[PDB]
């Protein structure tokens, strides 16, 4: 009943429910991806819709987060999925690499199942697979971000007030500065010394966003994306 | 609750001061289809005034020649649409730019780029209701010329300069609200901006690739900066 790094943590160990997996993901018809890739394509579809269902319930339970108008918990979800999976997997990816210099050739999608560079590359995608663990993977070893602050920036990526349409806007700031509060303190309180820490951290944020946005340009490029339906799959999955 | 060093005092100063001389609505304006020319000629003065603040200010120099440059194609686009959206009048509900024909909900609709100003203006009510003081406002700014952009020489140097301003916002904010916790939350809406100036950034570039390849005239100054 109080959002806080505390419950947030303990809420990440909470393990979905692989019910109904929706096609947030899936190969259209009649689209570009040349047919033997058509088959690996749609895999790693379908293990990003498995994953944007264990956003989509936790969000669902983070707290306060449901007793916002519905038609707002929805714009907050379909405004975000995308970002978030990039940030979970730029987390992920820390561990397999630690690799003049050479470029960390994997990136981690989900438990045992790591992309390796040189398909991004087969893709043309080989750029986008560099920034994420650059930016964003690489960017975090060093900064040494503890599971807290992760949890909390999703927190705060999903709180976003700044999203078009919601219908009560100062529901859903209140709840981020809630976090920022959080956010804040903890990384005194843990970090003290670490000055600029609150800011170096929520730097990572435009980034996400860039490296978001790209995402897009390319799913919709191959028609992989199906953002009609999104919102009622996200409707129907709250519920 | 340390109060700003010397240095950090001299250097808001050093900004507000010159930021009212390249108050966006410029006077220079001497141009002595559909009037996409109008909301196209400003915008290259403006994005003219830009550049020339994104040197006065106490860092570039210090970046190479060809890495600065990166940093202004992206930094120039987003934080045009700061100066933009610090003018929104709340009363009428739209940007003011010494209300040229400039941008406005009318000129916009008529060039067909409709939906457009549409965007524009949520993110300037937004930004609108955070009130931020002159200093948010200049720091702000600097923050973003020299937020990290892909392909920098030395990312190393634009990142401890950046952090330098980065720092002196909060210790800013932090005695303008004499060390309350609320500072952080008011710190963060702040960074919380640099986030969204980069969708409106990007939704812009892909609006030159629009209209640069559904033939239009657009010119070879902005075609370059935030290239197409
Ligand atoms: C948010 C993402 C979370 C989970 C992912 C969801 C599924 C999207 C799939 C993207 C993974 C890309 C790497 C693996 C590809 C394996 C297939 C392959 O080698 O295809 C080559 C083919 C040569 O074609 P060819 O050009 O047509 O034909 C000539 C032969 N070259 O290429 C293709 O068929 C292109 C397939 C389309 C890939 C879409 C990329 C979407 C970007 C994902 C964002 C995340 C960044 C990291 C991912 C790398
Ligand atoms: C006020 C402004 C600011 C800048 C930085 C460039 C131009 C300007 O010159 N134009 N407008 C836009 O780019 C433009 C403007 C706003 C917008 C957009 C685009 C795409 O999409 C995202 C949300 O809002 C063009 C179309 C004439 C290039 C106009």
């Amino acid at each position: 009943q109080e959002l806080s790094i505390e419950r947030l943590l303990e809420m990440e160990s909470l393990v979905a429910d692989p019910s109904e997996e929706f096609q947030f993901l899936r190969v259209g018809p009649d689209s570009n991806v040349p047919p033997k890739f058509r088959a690996p394509v749609s895999s790693l579809c379908q293990i990003g819709n498995k994953q944007i269902a264990a956003l989509v319930v936790w969000a669902r339970d983070i707290p306060h987060f449901s007793q916002l108008e519905m038609e707002d918990q929805i714009l907050l979800i379909k405004g975000s999925w995308n970002e978030l999976l990039l940030f979970a997997i730029a987390w992920r990816s820390m561990e397999f690499l630690t690799e003049t210099t050479s470029p960390p050739q994997l990136m981690c999608l989900m438990p045992g199942m790591t992309l390796h560079r040189n398909s991004a590359l087969q893709a043309g995608v080989g750029q986008i697979f560099d920034r994420v663990l650059s930016e964003l993977s690489l960017k975090m070893r060093t900064l040494r971000v503890d599971q807290a602050e992760y949890v909390a920036l999703k927190a705060i990526i999903l709180l976003n007030p700044d999203v078009k349409g919601l219908k009560n806007r100062q529901e859903v700031e209140v709840l981020r500065e809630k976090m920022f509060l959080c956010l804040d303190e903890y990384c005194r309180r843990s970090r003290s010394s670490e000055e600029g820490r609150f800011a170096a951290l929520l730097l990572r944020l435009p980034a996400l966003r860039s490296i978001s946005l790209k995402s897009f340009e390319h799913l919709f490029f191959f028609h992989l994306v199906a953002d009609t339906s999104i919102a009622g799959y996200i409707r129907d999955a709250l519920r | 609750v340390p109060p700003l060093t010397a240095n950090q005092k001299s250097l808001i100063a050093r900004l507000v001061y010159y930021q009212e001389g390249y108050e966006q609505p410029s006077e220079e304006d001497l141009k002595r289809d559909m009037p996409f020319r109008q909301i196209t000629e400003m915008t290259i003065l403006t994005v003219q005034l830009i550049v020339e603040f994104a040197k006065g200010l106490p860092g570039f120099s210090k970046i190479s020649q060809s890495d600065q440059i990166t940093l202004l194609k992206a930094c120039s686009s987003e934080v045009m649409m700061l100066r933009v959206a610090r003018r929104y009048d709340a009363a009428t509900d739209s940007v003011l730019f010494a209300n040229n024909q400039a941008y406005t909900r009318d000129n916009y609709r008529k060039a067909g780029m409709a939906y457009v100003i549409e965007d524009l203006l949520h993110f300037c009510r937004c930004m609108y209701s955070m009130m931020m003081d002159n200093v948010h406002y200049a720091l702000l700014t600097a923050i973003v010329i020299f937020s990290d952009r892909p392909g920098l020489e030395q990312p190393s140097l634009v990142e401890e300069i950046q952090r330098y301003y980065l720092n002196t916002l909060r210790v800013y904010i932090l005695n303008q609200n004499s060390a309350s916790p609320r500072s952080a939350v008011i710190f963060g809406k702040i960074l919380g901006i640099l986030t969204e100036i980069r969708t409106l950034g990007m939704q812009n570039s892909n609006m030159c690739i629009s209209l640069k390849l559904k033939n239009r005239k657009l010119p070879p100054f902005l075609e370059e900066i935030w290239d197409v």
